[PDB]
RNA sequence: AGUAGUAACAAGAG
RNA sequence: ACCUCUGCUUCUGCU
């Protein structure tokens, strides 16, 4: 007898059994190496689909530019970039028609908010791409580089507050004949030595002023640093994503902004919509597009998967649709929704670290970095990636780099991408013929429903809308899209069988332990586990036994047993010790040895309010000791919110609410200086928030100085504390003696 | 008064030029920028990061301070903290084990006024604990996917309300320009601040409290029944697609 | 020209501020040069009446120590003005302005406003007194000597002539130069918002336009003033028909097996790759009170209990992988038993000859700078190797059909939660006591805790000993029907250097495990795998052999950290089937938990169909199906790469497509070979997609069979 | 060797 | 070889 674990869908349907199909126990795909490869084969694709367009040089930038715009129409079924500029805009202007008022409405509240935006908005946008050190950067640090090196070039539109004048800043700094900076410098330096030859030669690191020509800034400003994607579910093969500087993140914001409240109006869009809302919207939709269906006729349903999405897409078509949408605006915003698409019409892909080259006898490797990519006989690279790089040459830049006009890169326009495949879903029918097609759009991913008299006509309005995609430059995968009779379909992994049905597999990563802290991940995992007992379908049984999981996992993660197991371990040496000490052991957590109290009707109870009342005194007081020395200086976020690849968690601050040191790697590295450079603006930053303890919670606002604030707040603190008999004569003489020389 | 040490301070730091500099160039506005400046990168996969760090022999980052030092170096052959310091707190480093020692033999701190802080927390457990449970049935169940409050409140307002009315109980002198809403709500104000007088809590712990209790949470979910927040922090408890469970809150 | 005049009139500090206040307002100094004097004065004024005063340590006013008699809160940015405002408000227990004030009275604790007329005092004054009503004294003065003060005002005689003096000095400077008519004609210009377009930027805008457009302005004007209607159809007119999504009615007969080159026996049959023995493992059982201990300690106790197996210096080598070295391996196995055996505390292994090859010491090619490599010929891209292609092995169903067994052993630690209060906790207990036990007793769960368990210590040692080689027992806590707990010895594993930064950083982890399988059996599944033949165990009446499987093998921080969750594969099997129990206790009123498993007065115990059996269906228990739903999670995990992910997406839309056909639904395709293609990519040598593609390939049969009836 | 799989690790930096 | 630092800290150039 051979077991056959595919007879499950004998006696159940596939989708009420879709969980078993997914392997979320396994682990996810990684990169290893170089993803030069990855990333030339983008650009060699996504100049393949473009080709037959034209081609020129730029006179900005030298490099070489591919439009597929207003191109000739593809004769094949390739993927196509070859977009109609009229047919798009024809789109628009249903969408315009359809939604009256809508273009103007975004466009108002759009600007509107970007009015109010400040400058710091742009430091939660994760890695960014650095031009004054062509390295990767968190977004902080990378918009900090660029303030102080604008000052540098009479650019100071950053010290206004707001975001309009530091991007006026930002395409002024194109006009400047040269751009000076600061960047890292490793200079050798000969130091008298103590051994026979008197003398070593050491390299230190240390910050330099350097400059750029206009032409050199300009292709830095342009350029996406790229690399491979990790941990990406689904896929035997690698991909590589792209990571945008600062220069263009002010624009994406305003357009994606814009995009956004288009989306938010559209009946067709899973986007910026999500959970619970989006199966609710979506649910309605099937129901209306399948209750308008003819009577004695057909419904099908279009399960859509859209191939080579970014590499299709064209910035000149972005740059067109924010000009049809912006129609009624001020000057100064069409022009300023204008950049960003710009920007990317012109935009520069760096090709990332290379290639190595090996000797298999002499056992040596090498990483020849993509400036020197050609340095070299094609014959000493392998096999596929000799015909990369001679398909390459056309594109490529001496400095390494390669010139990318056409195409968009792994979603960054996200919403206004999700606008343009609405554009076509709204269009409906061609030519009077007796069909009508509608449907559910989200990024490269749709939903096409289509009713009509038969079958035979619903695949021809499938047909018209295939045709129609590819004058948008939309290219649906046949490999991967099929059809049925309306009733079940898929849609951005959500599974619908005459409704929605659980997918309790694609939650499964979440429930364990996160990382963020002892206390947190303990809210955390209790919270994942209520979540889905409501909206995937677990059932209290897999429920509790979820709680138990997670506590083992939870204790073998954080070395906390139960202080009467007798498991070894430094701090098992000590939390058995604390079993001994302790009377209330029912009121220890489970991080401190203690029992777990967890059950489903008290999973939204953080744990120290559930055993608070439980605790002896002495251990309370220890746990929850306000100055203890592990939490250190919060954040409103840094309390209350964490991340899920954000979902906010109730817990007590405590000792177990503690941080992990920072990493080290650093010290080793030619990017020492940043520590001091932190550690500087830590200090500056600390003091202020002693004289202004509101710092912590609401943002400071001013274009004065920080220095003019606190002075001017010690000044009136020390005046007043004097009259209320809190200082002395002695103090409020040396208090103002000190603040006189400030 | 602690205003004459923060001068003191201030002094200090304008000895090191590269401090003046940044105390002069840096806006208030940019006081937001540059406290977000640090060598730390977002882990893109923490839970991986946490089971690796935990096998490490001092993970964790202490603040700089005198607490700090209250924990020993070592305790019983166990080295509690090294000497080296952490690039971010400046601190030394420690073990997990140091947290365990400082709930076990650290010092014993106040917690007056906790229960008056986290007032919003104990007033669940004190629903559930009074609560009665009736039967539970099995049938199907019609949910419809509805925006409720997840959480029942002390007082509903709009985040900015909500955030001017934190600002008059914790940092009056910072609170700015006056409002309709310190009038509206003066009676709620005075209460807060007479409730959380003599906390030694960090204000910002005590702001995200009252923004919990304040600010509302409204998602999306599939409901049946009762749509109170009383009910729904008690949803998942309450029904599935095929069950039902009575339940009477206190 | 009146910014000449205001910068030899007015001090630069005044003029500074009242920049800023215009700035704080967004309004231009040099295209509102009124507006610019009108806010010197007004804050020139307010420090004409603060410069002199001050008061003494007893509170009286005199004239000149450092504590002035008035606050000037105008002049300073809105944030500080405000923050000085209700400083003074709070301090001295008066109410809050809902206006800004321009000075405070430390006297007379009062805040106050001042203006600054052309026209009379009388109507300014009570201009102000409808909006401040009386939160503030008021200082009004004119230009003509003119001024209206509050009943209450602080000014002294002496203050206010200086103010009046200031004013009439430089009404008359003003009009000397005739700069007067410039403050009174009206100054007012509106206020756009400032983006413009410089050169270069202007210029990549000009070259971003779409072909048929000679600029940006010709791009922008044809989209502001051209109706495009008609554009779509136009271009479909004329759009090559060869351009079509190709749609294609699906049928059974459509649907081909996918993967034939899995049955062609040409190819070597899929090895066994895992990171441990599965189904063949054998654990040398050692009874103890059920408590933890060192990891050390118990594989002593264990190899105590067997030494003869443990004294074996004399073994039989059976099977030999290629490249391994039996003598170094043995003599590492000799080294591991040793070291555990030892009264050391130390689980450290020397890095000798045959240890630092085992382990790979040494192995990583050196790096050499570009210049050298570039000049060098003999240096070149190697060519990626390639997963090989594999057919069916037997091993992969036999594995699949033990695994889903059940054993008299429980291995899982699943620990406490508190006590049930609630119906709904009561029936989630229960309800575990069917589920939880029918997977704590299969085999499968017994092997994961082996993983978990192995995967946690082995993560830890690599952190905490990365410059060490460490022997790592490979363990389990086991409990058996009767409640006796046992320690149970699987064998040793050895940990070679482990500095691993990235996390896809390999430790070589060198593993010999016990087993009662005979390699010569089945020998397709241990090409891997060197055996040693070490001993004899009388299992129940007759001998059974007990061999030493060795292997070098390797894993990485992201393997590990998976590892150590893999007990999530309970909730993935255990979350599906409980929802069957669900839908069934609905249609009855009841929970039909027991009605499911075992079955009820009403009910028949719910069957499922389960496998094969010489080419017919065969039927098996609710608990059969949750355990075999349980086993495929838990070799997701075992077998879990990219060959796996891809092969599980790609045939998901075979299958949504199968249950198209049969619901009746009829399905349509577009490109069939290449959704194939897409699948059929990812059949390489991962021993479960192998086998999947197999399962897949029977069970379409059985559906095509049954669409008939 | 081995891990692994379109390119890496099998220590790196001073 | 010896000592020091590092275990997600990014490498275009300085080379």
């Amino acid at each position: 007898m051979n077991i056959n674990p595919y007879f499950l869908f004998i006696d159940v349907p596939i989708q009420a059994a879709i969980s078993t199909t997914f392997p979320y126990t396994g682990v996810p795909p990684y990169s290893h190496g170089t993803g030069t490869g990855y990333t030339i084969d983008t650009v060699i694709r996504t100049h393949e689909y473009s080709n037959k367009g034209k081609q020129y040089i730029s006179d900005v930038t030298g490099c070489t530019m591919v439009d597929p715009t207003n191109g000739p129409l593809p004769e094949d079924n390739e993927p196509s970039a070859y977009a109609q500029l009229d047919c798009v805009l024809e789109a628009l202007d249903r969408m315009d028609e359809e939604h009256p008022g809508l273009f103007q409405a975004a466009s108002q509240n759009a600007m509107e908010t970007l009015m109010v935006t400040t400058v710091d908005k742009l430091t939660q946008g994760r890695q960014t791409f650095d031009w004054t050190v062509c390295r990767n950067q968190p977004a902080a640090t990378a918009l900090n580089t660029t303030i102080t090196s604008f000052r540098l070039n009479d650019l100071n539109g950053a010290d206004k507050g707001g975001l309009i004048p530091f991007c006026q800043d930002i395409i002024d700094s194109l006009d400047r004949p040269e751009m000076t900076f600061f960047s890292v410098k490793n200079i050798k330096k000969k130091l008298p030595a103590k051994n026979r030859k008197g003398f070593l030669i050491k390299r230190i690191p240390m910050k330099v002023k350097d400059k750029i020509t206009k032409v050199e800034y300009i292709k830095r400003a342009l350029s996406l640093n790229t690399m491979t994607k990790d941990a990406e579910r689904g896929k035997l093969k690698r991909r590589a994503i792209a990571t945008a500087g600062i220069q263009i993140r002010g624009f994406v914001l305003v357009v994606e902004n814009l995009a956004k409240n288009i989306c938010e109006n559209l009946e067709q869009s899973g986007l910026p919509v999500g959970g619970n809302e989006k199966k609710a919207k979506l649910s309605n939709a099937v129901a209306k597009m399948l209750s308008n269906c003819p009577p004695g006729g057909i419904s099908m349903t279009v399960t859509g998967d859209n191939t080579k999405w970014n590499e299709c897409l064209n910035p000149r078509i972005f740059l067109a649709m924010t000009e049809r949408i912006t129609r009624d605006s001020p000057i100064w915003f069409r022009d300023f929704c204008s950049i960003a698409p710009v920007l990317f019409s012109n935009k520069i892909a760096r090709l990332g670290k290379g290639f190595m080259i090996t000797s298999k006898t002499k056992r040596l490797k090498a990483q020849i970095p993509c400036p020197d990519l050609f340095s070299i006989p094609l014959e000493r690279y392998n096999e596929e990636t000799r015909a990369k790089l001679k398909k390459l040459k056309p594109f490529f830049n001496e400095e390494g780099t390669a010139s990318l006009s056409p195409g968009m890169m792994m979603g960054m326009f996200n919403m206004l991408s999700t606008v343009l495949g609405v554009a076509a879903l709204g269009i409906k029918n061609i030519g009077n013929k007796e069909y009508l097609w509608d449907g559910l759009q989200s990024s490269d991913d749709f939903a096409l429903f289509v009713n009509a008299k038969d079958e035979e006509t619903c695949m021809e309005g499938i047909n018209d809308f295939y045709r129609t995609c590819k004058l948008l430059g939309i290219n649906m995968s046949k490999k991967k899209s099929y059809c049925n009779e309306t009733g079940m379909f898929e849609f951005t992994s959500m599974f619908y069988r005459d409704g929605f049905v659980s997918n309790f597999a694609m939650e499964l990563p979440s429930f364990g332990v996160a990382g963020v802290n002892e206390s947190a991940d303990m809210a955390i995992g209790m919270t994942i586990i209520k979540n889905n007992m409501i909206n995937n379908g677990m059932g209290p049984a897999t429920a509790q036994t979820a709680i138990q999981l997670f506590i083992a996992d939870y204790r073998y993660t954080y070395k906390c047993h139960r202080g009467d197991s007798k498991v070894e371990g430094k701090r098992m040496k000590i939390i058995k010790e604390l079993w001994e000490n302790t009377k209330g052991r029912d009121g220890l957590l489970v991080a401190d040895g203690g029992p777990n109290i967890y059950n489903l009707r008290n999973l939204h109870i953080p744990e120290i309010v559930l055993k608070y009342n439980l605790m002896d005194p002495e251990y309370k007081g220890r746990l929850l000791h306000p100055q203890n020395p592990f939490v250190g200086h919060l954040s409103i976020e840094g309390i209350k919110e964490a991340d899920i690849t954000k979902m906010d968690y109730d817990a007590v601050s405590g000792t177990h609410s503690w941080r992990t040191k920072r990493n080290r790697s650093i010290l080793n590295t030619d990017q020492r200086n940043m520590i001091l450079e932190e550690q500087c603006y830590a200090k500056c930053c600390n003091l202020f928030e002693a004289c202004f303890n509101s710092a912590s919670y609401r943002k400071p606002v001013g274009q004065h100085s920080m220095l003019e604030a606190m002075a001017h707040r010690l000044r009136m603190d020390a005046r007043l504390d004097y009259e209320s008999g809190r200082m002395s004569k002695d103090d409020f003489e040396k208090a103002m003696a000190h603040l006189g020389e400030i | 008064g602690m205003t004459l040490a923060k001068i003191e301070l201030l002094k200090q730091l304008l000895r090191d030029n590269e401090a003046k500099t940044v105390l002069k160039q840096t806006t208030v506005d940019q006081y937001n920028i540059i406290r977000k400046f640090n060598t730390s990168r977002i882990e893109k996969n923490p839970s991986l990061r946490m089971k690796w760090a935990m096998c490490s022999n001092f993970p964790l980052a202490l603040t700089k301070g005198d607490m700090a030092n209250r924990i020993p170096l070592e305790y019983k052959g166990i080295q509690l903290k090294t000497n080296a310091e952490d690039i971010g707190t400046k601190g030394q480093m420690c073990s997990i084990a140091a947290v365990t020692w400082w709930n076990t033999y650290g010092p014993i701190g106040d917690t007056e006024g906790f229960e008056r802080v986290y007032e919003s927390f104990f007033l669940r457990k004190m629903r559930l604990d009074n609560a009665t449970w009736g039967r539970i049935t099995f049938g199907p169940v019609e949910r419809v996917r509805k925006r409720v409050l997840l959480n029942p409140l002390t007082k509903e307002m709009p985040p900015d309300e909500a955030s001017n009315v934190i600002m008059e109980i914790l940092f009056p002198k910072e609170a700015g320009i006056p409002r309709e809403s310190t009038w509206i709500h003066r009676e709620l104000i005075k209460e807060k601040r007479e409730k959380l007088k003599g906390t030694m809590i960090t204000p910002i712990v005590l702001a995200y409290m009252l923004e919990r209790e304040l600010v509302a949470r409204r998602r999306f979910l599939p409901v049946a029944g009762a749509t109170s927040a009383e009910f729904i922090e008690m949803l998942h408890c309450l029904q599935g697609e095929n069950w039902r469970q009575i339940y009477h809150p206190g | 020209s009146m910014d000449t005049f205001i910068t030899r009139n007015f001090q630069t500090t005044i003029i500074q501020k009242a920049k800023n206040t215009m700035a704080e307002f967004s309004e231009d100094p040099e295209l509102q040069p009124a507006m610019l004097f009108n806010i010197c004065v007004h804050l020139e004024v307010c420090y004409v009446i603060s410069d002199m005063n001050f008061l003494d340590e007893e509170g009286k006013a005199y004239t000149a120590n450092l504590r002035p008699q008035y606050e000037v809160i105008e002049g300073m940015p809105r944030t500080i003005a405000w923050m000085v405002q209700r400083s003074l408000a709070q301090e001295h227990g008066i109410e809050t302005p809902k206006y800004l004030a321009d000075l405070f009275d430390y006297k007379t604790k009062r805040f106050i406003e001042v203006g600054i007329t052309k026209g009379l005092a009388d109507d300014y004054f009570w201009k102000k007194k409808e909006k401040l009503g009386n939160s503030m004294e008021l200082m009004i003065f004119s230009y003509n000597q003119d001024y209206s003060l509050s009943n209450e005002s602080s000014l002294d005689e002496e203050g206010k002539g200086r103010v009046l003096s200031r004013l009439t000095e430089l009404q008359a400077e003003l009009s000397l130069k005739n700069l007067w008519q410039v403050l009174i004609g009206e100054e007012d210009v509106e206020k756009g918002i400032d983006f413009k377009l410089g050169q270069t930027i202007s210029r990549l805008r000009d070259i971003s336009v779409p072909a048929g457009f000679s600029n940006f302005e010709g791009m922008r004007s044809y989209i502001d003033n051209i109706d495009p209607k008609g554009a779509i159809e136009r271009n479909l007119a004329r759009m090559s028909p060869l351009v079509s999504v190709t749609p294609k009615k699906l049928t059974w007969e459509d649907l081909r097996p996918i993967g034939p080159h899995i049955y062609n026996h040409e190819l070597p049959e899929v090895p066994y790759n895992a990171f441990l023995l599965m189904s063949d493992e054998l654990g040398l059982a050692n009874m103890t009170e059920g408590k933890s201990k060192k990891p050390k300690t118990l594989a002593k106790e264990c190899l105590e209990k067997y030494s003869t197996l443990r004294d074996q210096t004399d073994p039989i080598l059976i099977m030999k992988s290629e490249k391994a070295n039996e003598n170094f391996l043995w003599k590492l196995w000799r080294d591991c038993v040793n070291t555990i055996s030892n009264e050391e505390m130390s689980n450290e292994l020397q890095k000798t000859n045959y240890a630092k090859w085992a382990t790979g010491d040494g192995l990583t090619y050196q790096k050499i700078m570009k210049e050298v490599a570039i000049d060098d010929e003999t240096m070149c891209q190697e060519e990626p190797k390639i997963p090989n292609k594999c057919r069916v092995a037997a091993w992969v169903q036999t594995e699949m059909n033990l695994l889903s067994t059940l054993t008299s052993k429980r291995a899982l630690d699943l620990p406490e939660i508190g006590p049930d209060v609630a119906p709904v906790e009561h029936v989630g207990s229960e309800r575990r006591k069917y589920f939880v036990n029918e997977i704590n007793y299969c085999k499968a769960s017994t092997v994961m805790m082996k993983y978990v368990l192995f995967h946690t210590s082995l993560l830890n040692e690599s952190n905490a000993s990365m410059g060490k080689y460490k022997v790592i027992p490979i363990t389990n806590r086991v409990v058996n029907e009767k409640g006796e707990s046992f320690d149970m010895l699987y064998g040793l594993a050895v940990k070679g250097q482990s500095h691993l930064r990235g996390d896809t950083d390999v430790v070589t982890v060198v593993t010999f495990e016990f087993s009662s399988t005979d390699p010569r059996v089945d020998s397709g599944k241990w090409p891997k795998y060197t055996v040693f033949r070490i001993g004899s165990l009388f299992v129940s009446g007759r001998e059974k052999s007990v061999y030493l499987y060795c292997r070098v093998n390797g894993t990485n921080k992201i393997q590990m950290k998976w590892g150590m969750e893999a007990r999530r594969c309970l909730l993935q099997s255990m979350q599906q089937m409980e929802a069957i129990v669900e839908q069934e206790s609905s249609i009855q009123g009841y929970d039909m938990t027991k009605a499911c498993f075992k079955g009820d007065r009403v009910n028949s115990p719910k069957t499922f169909s389960i496998g094969t059996q010489e080419g017919k269906l065969v039927k098996g228990s609710f608990g059969k199906a949750l355990r075999v739903i349980f086993t495929k999670c838990l070799m997701h995990y075992v077998f879990g790469n990219a060959q796996l992910e891809g092969f599980s997406a790609e045939s998901r839309r075979l299958l949504l497509l199968i249950q198209a056909l049969k619901d009746r639904k009829g399905p349509w395709v577009f490109d069939l070979e290449g959704m194939y293609s897409g699948i059929e990519e990812c059949i390489s040598n991962n021993p479960w997609v192998i086998q999947s593609a197999y399962w897949f390939n029977e069970w379409l049969g059985f559906e095509k069979e049954g669409s008939k009836v």
